[PDB]
């Protein structure tokens, strides 16, 4: 399949990079380097950009860069 | 026929709950052999003649009184008019029973009519394939 | 020469020595079955828990275990109550 | 990304060895390298399977035997291979076999 | 009697008290054969003892082809030294014998029949699924394999005394039967 | 079906003459007298040849002729000629324990003797007219 | 025969890599060079706890170090137990034999331990 | 205590998608249906061989007594089915071999032994030894073979066991080997495949027990055959 | 309208000898026992909590059921039946008729 089987790597990649102690907000490409996602289309890009990191409720828009969401949560 | 056909589904349910798991199936196990051993011993012995709303007392026990009693029960028929049904017309010796069925023939009461048995002389005819008479025919004009 | 006394019956040996050679399922990693899922979770929407059983090869329970996690039961009235791969 | 037994013979070394001569002087990738490595074992895989008509016996006795991940890695010393043809004898071989 | 058992094997399991990695091992140990498609354990065998054992990633090795108890007990100390030198900090806990096999000989043939015949509370013979008769008496543990040939073997035993004492309580019940 | 197809064929029916099974299992010929006596159900065991073709779509296809097997028993009319009666003399119909004179045309069920009287129906495959006169 | 073999796998190979290397773009001639390269190159202890009191119960581990001995490449179907020996069951491999390349279809052996 | 609702006579039951809106529910707790089913499965393999049904009452006797036990519920009912079979088999006298068991059942002959061996370690009984005598009857009447060849069989096969020429041997091959001495000596001939069809024991089996019982032949028969 | 059954006594329906160790009962005694199955059900099934679909077939089974042991030669619904044929006696088939 394509357009619909990365945003699951790169979800529980970023979930697994905050429960390292990772707070700090990363860039798409910086995420995309250690999901082994480099040939990612860029219509997908920019479907994670517009829908995709801004309807769940898990991340967060911190200076244009996105993060989790540990406030909504319970900690 | 029916049996058969019972007997046929039965195999038929028995291949499919062990051809769905994946493996071949035993052909001697398959046939359950007390369908039709069962179903037509519990048919001659009941007389209810169906898997039991069917006929009922097809099939009576053997008159065992004398042979004239014997013989007069072998060569019997029998009316599906209902016995209790206070009807005329079908009970009434007809015409066409001329040495075909017996005129004296009759048992007493309510069945009076519907039971009669064969004379000395009818034979009963038991059947053959139309095919050599419709050749026949086609050969003909 | 009905019922012929067989120690065992011809389709019985065959699967049971059918079973000698394809072998248990493994207990795989985490991560190879988890890539698994996901790609057959790209071929298609929905799946039944034998088909996912089928196609990933793998204990039923221990498939089930891991699935508990990121997969859900969505009801469906159609015809059961089945999962779904999708983490959300 | 396959069987990958047959890289480490002499006919494997060989072609390493050329690819590694490719490599330092810059004409081709490694990953052509690997990919030419990897349709030659599929070739020499796919050659044996086929076109390999003919058979041998060996006798030997054993002294370590090993099984890791569907892997054979025995040792057989005073080995005497028997052929219809001619027999060869060899002090000590080393067994490995995949599937 | 005059006559003793012989010992074959001694079934004994003892705990290292620490997981293990199977693959790890199955990849650094000399002797290794682990296939996870046929079974749960790694196997091993070594030749000096030439006896047999496996380890399950539990921690818990069982070992089996002993000749004496001193002999499972040096074989197991083995296995546990060859654990523990692939980096493992395996310990020797709890080490307990839970079987063992002896077979001997009487050197006459028996009467199976009668044998069943008068001890047919303990005894169970059935020639179509086994020749021999299995005999199963109650203050021993122990089940045993009377032949028509005299060999009689001995399982279920926890100590050599348990195998002695189950010889000498059927030689005379079987010295009845001569034939 | 299940991808392999197994397809049945039903063949020829043998029928045999009526026969016993003791508590050993040894079939014998049964006396419709010994019938009698016993309580027994005079019938005769069925067989068929079942041919069963085997297919796996790669062109196998090696059918088995699975041969006379047993499916049931239908109770035998006495001195039919499927009947151990039949053709008999008079003499060996005497040492059989049962009578010469004996017509025959009836079943042994439970060792009761069962006849079937002829039920009579409107002919099929022919046209009436009949004028209900309501 | 062994050459002979050996040409048929050559050209087997050229065969199967001409797909490859135009889809990644590569020209044919370094095929060809690849080529005339592999022609070229061939031809009473109370305490249980230390378990120092045993020594040398190893072999030499070199032997698979050092591979300079024959390695027979091949593949198994069947490798059955015998309370004595292994059985053995071989399809198609490959032998290294003092250099010299051979090769078979089936193979039966044994082994004693 | 139940009842079963039927199909219903007036169309004013139907509902808009038919269906009739009254059928029987069925439940009868999973025991009882767990019974019945064994039942049905015990009848139908009993009738491939031609049991009386005394053995089959038997054979339900011990199903239930098994059953209401609570021992035997890791195995497949079926497995404990075909033992009670046996079980009941052997106590009217009439013996019926493994093989001819596991002909009418599903189940292999490792399972129906180990099953055997449970029964008669749990339901606490004791079942006679086999003898050869009690297999001879059928075996002749299959083959169908004449009374004379019974009585000399019979005799072959207690004499051959009483004298002591098979130490530890099968009955069951014995039996086969006295069923060849009376086949091979008379006007009528069996042949080793017809023998090993009726009996189940390979044809290898039959020629052991032929070479070790042929010395000392006419001691075996009795005082007279017709030879 | 009934809101409690009242169950006869067991001189109404009294239990019948075959053999003997059958003690077959009344017709009546067998409606009762599913009758009082299915109250039971229901009424357990009240707060146990099924859907309400559950609740209105469970209730018109056992309208049926009441019926059928007052009433059973009516039109419409199928004759409660014993097992094996015998379409039960209720209490119609015990009251009118020849032999009632």
């Amino acid at each position: 399949g394509y357009k619909f089987g990365v945003l699951a790597k790169i979800v529980n990649y970023m979930k697994t990079r905050h429960q390292r102690g990772d707070t700090h907000p990363l860039t798409l490409d910086e995420i995309l380097d250690e999901t082994q996602h480099l040939d990612i289309g860029l219509k997908q890009k920019q479907w994670l950009m517009t829908e995709a990191l801004v309807n769940n409720p898990k991340i967060e828009v911190i200076d244009g860069k996105y993060a989790f969401k540990p406030k909504y949560n319970v900690r | 026929r029916g049996m058969f056909k019972n007997l046929l589904k039965e195999v038929r349910i028995y291949a499919q709950k062990f051809i769905d798991r994946g493996k071949d199936f035993n052909l001697e196990l398959a046939i359950k052999t007390r369908i039709i051993s069962d179903g037509l011993k519990y048919s001659l012995a009941t007389g209810n003649w169906g898997d039991q709303q069917a006929r009922a007392g097809v099939s009576q026990v053997l008159n065992r009184l004398t042979f004239a009693s014997t013989l007069s029960h072998l060569r019997r028929l029998n009316s599906p008019i209902g016995r209790d049904g206070k009807l005329a017309k079908p009970r009434q010796l007809h015409n066409t029973l001329w040495g075909m069925v017996c005129p004296a023939e009759t048992p007493e009461g309510h069945a009076v009519g519907l039971v009669k048995n064969l004379a000395l002389m009818a034979y009963i005819s038991v059947g053959s394939q139309p095919s050599p008479i419709l050749e026949f025919l086609e050969e003909w004009s | 020469t009905n019922y012929k006394p067989v120690a065992n019956h011809q389709y019985n040996i065959e699967y049971e020595r059918k079973k000698k050679e394809d072998g248990k399922r493994a207990r795989a990693d985490k991560q190879h079955v988890l890539d698994m899922l996901f790609s057959a979770f790209e071929k298609h929407q929905y799946y039944n828990l034998k088909d996912l059983v089928d196609i990933t090869k793998q204990p039923v329970v221990y498939l089930k275990e891991i699935l508990k996690e990121i997969g859900v039961q969505n009801v469906k009235g159609i015809h059961k109550n089945t999962w779904e791969l999708k983490p959300e | 990304m396959a069987y990958q037994l047959y890289r480490n013979t002499t006919l494997g070394n060989s072609l390493q060895e050329s690819l590694d001569e490719l490599i330092q002087s810059q004409q081709i990738t490694p990953q052509l390298a690997l990919q030419v490595l990897l349709q030659f074992d599929k070739a020499i895989n796919a050659a044996l399977a086929q076109r390999v008509r003919n058979r041998v016996n060996f006798r030997g006795s054993l002294n370590t035997y090993r099984f890791c991940d569907n892997v054979w890695t025995f040792v057989l010393n005073d080995v005497e291979f028997r052929e219809v043809t001619e027999l060869i004898k060899v002090d000590k071989v080393k067994i490995v076999a995949c599937d | 009697s005059g006559i003793v058992p012989q010992l074959q094997n001694i079934v004994s399991t003892v705990n290292l008290g620490c997981k293990l990695d199977l693959k790890t091992i199955a990849l650094r140990a000399r002797n290794a054969e682990y296939n996870p498609k046929r079974f749960a354990a790694v196997i091993m065998r070594i030749r000096e003892p030439r006896t047999t054992a496996l380890i399950f990633s539990s921690g818990k090795m069982v070992c089996t082809g002993a000749k004496s108890e001193e002999q499972s007990r040096l074989a197991a100390r083995k296995y546990a030294r060859v654990v523990q030198k692939l980096g493992f900090p395996a310990k020797f806990l709890d080490f307990k014998i839970q079987n063992m096999v002896g077979s001997c000989d009487v050197k006459f043939p028996i009467r199976l029949e009668g044998l069943v015949l008068t001890h047919q509370q303990f005894s169970s013979y059935e020639p179509e699924l086994f020749p021999g008769l299995i005999y199963r008496m109650i203050k021993p543990r122990i089940v045993l394999l009377i032949f028509v040939s005299g060999k009689v073997v001995l399982t279920g035993a926890k100590v050599r005394a348990e195998i002695y004492e189950a010889f000498e309580n059927i030689y005379p019940i079987l010295k009845g039967f001569r034939k | 079906q299940a991808p392999p197809r197994y397809l049945l064929k039903f063949e020829q029916i043998y029928l045999s003459k009526p026969t016993h099974w003791e508590r050993d299992g040894a079939p014998s010929p049964m006396m419709p007298n010994e019938a009698r006596l016993r309580n027994l159900t005079y019938s005769a065991p069925l067989y068929v040849d079942i041919t069963k073709t085997v297919i796996k779509e790669g062109e196998e296809q090696l059918q088995t002729q699975h041969q006379k097997t047993f499916i049931g028993k239908i109770p035998i009319m006495l001195r039919s000629t499927y009947c151990l009666l039949n053709g008999l003399t008079d003499r060996d119909l005497c040492e059989l324990n049962e009578c010469p004179l004996d017509p025959g045309g009836y079943f042994i069920i439970n060792g009761s003797e069962k006849v079937l009287i002829a039920q009579e129906k409107m002919a099929t495959n022919t046209v009436y007219v009949f004028a209900k006169k309501d | 025969t062994v050459p002979k073999l050996y040409r048929s796998v050559i050209e087997d190979v050229i065969n199967d890599v001409r797909d490859i290397f135009l889809d990644d773009g590569v020209d044919e001639q370094v095929l060809m060079e690849l080529k005339t390269l592999w022609e070229n190159k061939l031809m009473g202890q109370v305490e249980e706890e230390p378990l120092n009191s045993e020594d040398d119960v190893s072999d030499e581990e070199g032997q698979e170090l050092f591979d300079t001995e024959n390695v027979v490449v091949c593949q198994y179907d069947k490798i059955h137990r015998s309370k004595n020996k292994w059985k053995f069951h071989l399809k198609d491999g490959i032998m290294n034999l003092n250099g010299r390349d051979y090769i078979f279809s089936k193979a039966i052996g044994d082994a004693e331990w | 205590l139940s009842t079963m609702i039927g199909k219903g006579t007036g169309a004013a039951s139907f509902d808009e998608f038919g269906n009739s809106k009254y059928q029987n529910r069925r439940t009868m707790s999973s025991s009882d249906r767990a019974m019945m089913n064994a039942f049905k499965e015990i009848t139908t393999m009993a009738d491939r061989i031609n049991l009386p049904r005394n053995i089959v009452d038997r054979t339900n006797n011990l199903f239930k007594q098994v059953y209401e036990q609570k021992s035997l519920k890791g195995r497949a009912n079926d497995a404990i089915a075909s033992a009670c079979l046996y079980i009941a088999c052997r106590q009217e006298g009439v013996p019926r071999t493994f093989k001819e068991i596991c002909a009418v059942s599903r189940i292999s002959k490792k399972e129906i032994g180990r099953c055997f061996k449970l029964i008669l370690k749990a339901l606490e009984t004791s079942v006679d030894l086999i003898t050869t005598g009690d297999f001879m009857s059928r075996f002749c009447s299959n083959l169908c073979l004449p009374k004379q060849v019974q009585m000399a069989a019979t005799h072959i096969a207690r004499k051959a066991v009483e004298l002591d020429l098979v130490p530890g041997r099968s009955p069951i091959s014995v039996a086969a080997a006295a069923i060849y001495m009376a086949s091979q000596a008379s006007a009528e001939k069996r042949t080793q495949k017809e023998i090993g069809d009726i009996a189940g024991v390979a044809d290898v089996t039959i020629r052991q027990s032929y070479r070790l019982i042929y010395p000392r032949a006419p001691d075996l028969f009795p005082t007279d055959f017709k030879f | 309208i009934v809101t409690v059954l009242p169950v006869p006594p067991l001189s109404v329906r009294p239990a019948v000898v075959m053999q003997g160790s059958a003690r077959n009962q009344d017709d009546l005694t067998h409606k009762l026992a599913d009758i009082v199955k299915i109250n039971n059900q229901l009424r357990r099934n009240e707060q146990n909590g099924a859907a309400a679909h559950v609740i209105a077939e469970d209730v018109k089974l056992l309208q049926f059921h009441v019926a059928t042991m007052v009433d059973n030669e009516l039109p419409g619904l199928p004759r409660a039946m014993q097992k094996s044929g015998r379409p039960l006696k209720s209490l119609k088939q015990r009251l009118k008729g020849k032999e009632g």
